[PDB]
RNA sequence: ACCUCGGAGCAGAACCCAACCUCCGAGCAGUACAUGCUAAGACUUCACCAGUCAAAGCGAACCUCAAUUGAUCCA
RNA sequence: AGAGUGUAGCUUAAAAGCACCCAACUUACACUUAGGAGAUUCAAUUGACGCUCUGA
């Protein structure tokens, strides 16, 4: 017999980013009556302030995996006025780049109608889609 | 519940006068 | 002389059927009632008659979280905007903590 | 006030349903699902058998 | 049968009188922010961050990384202020901002991010995947010196690995090319 | 990692072939505990790996063994205890506890 | 005076409980017919006859109100 | 002459969060969208340039 054939009938995985990569992870359904309901794996958290524009990507637990804000010197020195549309466009582009460099390429964007009707959010979504990451996560296998 | 210490937490009409 | 009529009503048998601690499977109705008394939280769906049913197998928990109304419901919108700076609601939410996993890895063949 | 009529399909004869309609209006020409075709065809109002 | 509350009520710090003088919530975003900020405060009753398993977040770990270099923050702040003031004097940037057409280079911002808060994002992404939980068993560090590794497969492109990339085994059959800045007088030990 | 003084170890060395899975049982915790006051971590980079067609050739001409297979199985669905008189139940209630969907015959 | 059903207090915080105890009502409606077909799990007006919610799949673009009603035979 | 002091109008913040105004809708208020101006007073925990109080 070969001593390297120690496989065992049961095999476990110690990676949290595993169940959602095979479309077998359960989504925390329910809520319904509130908006941002927890039926997803990754969200696109956007915070617009009169001074800076910050965008984050959080998981269903409550921790951020990647964020993009104008407070960082890497973005603040390449543009002017962290309030116009080009600032949020560059923030969306650098966030798409960082998420492509991090492997994540599926997130759910659930904004408000008054913000979705604006132009900054539309251009941010366009820059996110043109980067290589499409929004709207697919369904779950055996939900 | 009425007897639990968390009684009267969902009250909201007392903070408005309209 | 017997002016009132129609007061011969019956009970709707509405109430909580599964308290905190019972092992509730997937599909069991938590509680049927009128008006949103216990708002759904995690793994708790709703229907047409404002009923509560579980979605996964586990232990049903009853906590109190914040209440964030939907922007499309204008009634709740004005009810929230009529609140002073620093007023919360905090209603009772129903949550179902899952215990059994949704699958695992098992060896089949060996080629 | 209202009236109940039956809608006959153009493609795949044999499948008909019932739907409400106003009494002072004209006929109906809606889009209803047809199981024998598994698509969407036209339905025409024909033969009323109810006067509610 | 009435029991006293085991803590301060969430709607007790305000007074029920003179409500017409207090400023009401003029919008819904303020209420949403207030709710999401109050939901993070540790309460004394049953909350969501208790039953669904949080792996005990209030727990200080141990840092086993290199300390940050001593850099004067006031000098850096005044230099950044002078830089943004000299950049604001341009009129072409103003025209580009007014015409809604202003692009920024990607390589420059990538290099500046890797030089600045790069290690912080790398550490938070490593702790998100649970690397420090399985490797050092809770102990975490911060990669100060940047690291660059690129595989060699075809003949023109490359297969880089960053902070959570995806490399196929058919594109990682040979030893990659590890490149990192180092001085003459220090040894390193690579582990995979 | 980053070590201060030049220190050499021999109890963690591997042979030139090193194609045995029993000897590659490496543990980073014990390796860092044995060398704590010498090496210091300073770099980290991780990626994701999936299955492809090269795994077969690897297990063939690199480990001298067979390729193990797996399958994401799921637990069986829950069903209550089958009573004697299922009051208000559809006709498909007997098929929920039925083993095989074939007409079985006993003494006949 | 009434013949069916729902709501408010009696019945106060899981549930049920009657009176020829005091009041509002209902035999319907403002707009699209995927108001398509199957299929785990429950409540059930204190029995039965009845009524209601829903996992998932094939199929499709990406439902509001409180009672609001009619069984066997036959045509 | 003595004392209290020291981040723009605010900070049991360390260059951020609250504030202000203008352009679009509104009889009007208001949400929202599109924009703008804002600060660690000086030399290395120290001493002095600004305000207030107690006086003459
Ligand atoms: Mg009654
Ligand atoms: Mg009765
Ligand atoms: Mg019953
Ligand atoms: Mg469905």
């Amino acid at each position: 017999p070969v001593e390297n054939e120690a496989v065992a009938p049961e095999f476990t995985n110690r990676n949290p980013r595993n169940l959602e990569l095979l479309s077998v992870a359960r989504k925390e359904r329910g809520w319904r009556t509130v908006f941002p309901s927890r039926e997803f794996w990754h969200r696109l958290r956007v915070i617009r302030t009169q001074h800076h524009v910050e965008a984050l990507v959080e998981h269903q637990n409550g921790k951020v995996v990647v964020s993009a804000s104008t407070r960082e010197w890497a973005i603040k020195k390449h543009l002017y006025s962290t309030r116009n549309v080009v600032a949020c466009e560059s923030i969306g582009r650098v966030l798409a780049q960082r998420c492509l460099e991090a492997g994540i390429n599926f997130m759910v964007y659930q904004p408000t109608p008054w913000e979705a009707a604006s132009d900054s959010m539309k251009r941010l979504q366009s820059a996110m889609t043109e980067g290589g990451v499409v929004l709207r996560e697919p369904q779950r296998i055996y939900e | 519940y009425k007897t639990k210490p968390t009684h009267g937490i969902g009250k909201y009409k007392h903070l408005i006068k309209a | 002389s017997s002016k009132n009529l129609g007061g011969k009503s019956s009970g709707r048998r509405q109430g909580i059927k599964k308290m905190e601690g019972h092992y509730v499977h997937a599909g069991n109705i938590i509680a049927t009632q009128r008006h949103f008394r216990w708002h759904p939280g995690a793994h708790v769906g709703v229907g047409k008659n404002k009923c509560l049913y579980a979605l996964e197998e586990g232990i049903v928990r009853y906590t109190k979280e914040v209440y964030v109304p939907h922007p499309r419901n204008t009634e709740a919108v004005d009810l929230i905007t009529r609140l002073p700076k620093g007023a919360v609601l905090y209603k009772t939410f129903v949550h179902v903590v899952p215990a059994k996993p949704e699958g695992t890895f098992k060896l089949v063949a060996m080629l | 006030k209202n009236i109940l009529v039956r809608m006959v399909s153009e493609a795949g004869t044999g499948f008909c349903f019932n739907t409400k309609r106003n009494r002072l209006r004209e006929k109906l020409t809606l889009l209803h699902y047809d199981p024998v075709v598994k698509q969407r065809v036209l339905f025409v109002e024909k033969k009323k058998i109810r006067s509610l | 049968r009435r029991t006293p509350p085991l803590g301060p009520m969430p709607n007790s710090d305000i007074d029920l009188s003179n409500l017409e003088r207090l400023e009401k919530y003029r919008s819904f975003d303020r209420y949403r922010r207030r709710a999401e900020q109050e939901a993070q405060a540790p309460h004394w009753w049953r909350t969501y961050r208790e039953y669904f398993g949080e792996k005990t977040d209030p727990k200080e770990k141990i840092d086993i990384g290199l300390p940050p270099p001593k850099v004067s923050r006031t000098q850096q702040l005044l230099e950044r202020k002078q830089a943004i003031q000299e950049l604001r004097a341009n009129v072409e940037e103003e025209r580009a901002a007014r015409l809604r057409t202003a692009s920024v280079p990607l390589d420059a911002v990538r290099a500046e991010w890797e030089r600045t808060c790069g290690p912080y994002h790398k550490q938070r992404l490593a702790e998100y995947y649970g690397l420090y939980r399985d490797l050092f068993h809770g102990a975490t560090f911060v990669p100060r010196v940047p690291l660059h590794v690129a595989y060699a497969v075809g003949e023109d492109d490359l297969m880089p690995v960053y902070c959570g990339n995806e490399v196929t085994p058919t594109e990682a059959a040979q030893a990659p090319e590890v490149t990192y800045e180092a001085e003459e007088g220090s040894l390193w030990t690579l582990l995979l | 990692f980053k070590q201060d003084q030049p220190i050499d170890f021999s109890e963690d060395a591997r042979p030139s072939p090193c194609y045995q899975l029993a000897q590659r049982t490496f543990r980073t915790f014990d390796f860092y505990k044995k060398h704590q006051e010498t090496m210091t971590p300073a770099g980290l980079s991780f990626f994701q790996c999936r299955w492809d067609d090269s795994v077969t050739y690897i297990f063939h001409q690199l480990l001298d063994m067979r390729e193990p297979v797996f399958e994401f199985v799921r637990p069986p669905p829950y069903h209550p205890k089958q009573k004697r008189f299922p009051h208000r139940q559809p006709l498909r209630y007997l098929d929920r506890y039925r083993d095989s969907h074939e007409p079985t015959y006993g003494i006949y």
